[PDB]
């Protein structure tokens, strides 16, 4: 159940960067 | 003078002409260490400090200095 899509940034794609 | 954009996820690079605006980066480890390769939420910052972060906010003014892709063909 998808619940956090807005951490942060990583080297250019990880839209999630966590997992 | 110039900096890119702080990386939110589509890095188009944006500009940083107030004087004082190097471009920082919040990485955490950087160099293989996942699979976006790694944190690197960069920015613009008027300060350019130094120190021994070891995972911290890094710097460099003058300008275009947080592109992040500088792979040249071949």
């Amino acid at each position: 159940i998808p619940g956090k899509r807005t951490e942060s940034f990583y080297e250019c794609c990880k839209e999630p960067y966590p997992d | 003078i110039v900096c890119h954009t702080t990386a939110t996820s589509p890095i188009s690079a944006v500009t940083c002409p107030p004087g004082e605006n190097l471009c920082y980066r919040k990485m955490w480890c950087d160099a293989f260490c996942s699979s976006r390769g790694k944190v690197v939420e960069l920015g613009c910052a008027a300060t350019c400090p130094s120190k021994k972060p070891y995972e911290e906010v890094t710097c460099c003014s003058t300008d275009k200095c947080n592109p992040h892709p500088k792979q040249r063909p071949g």
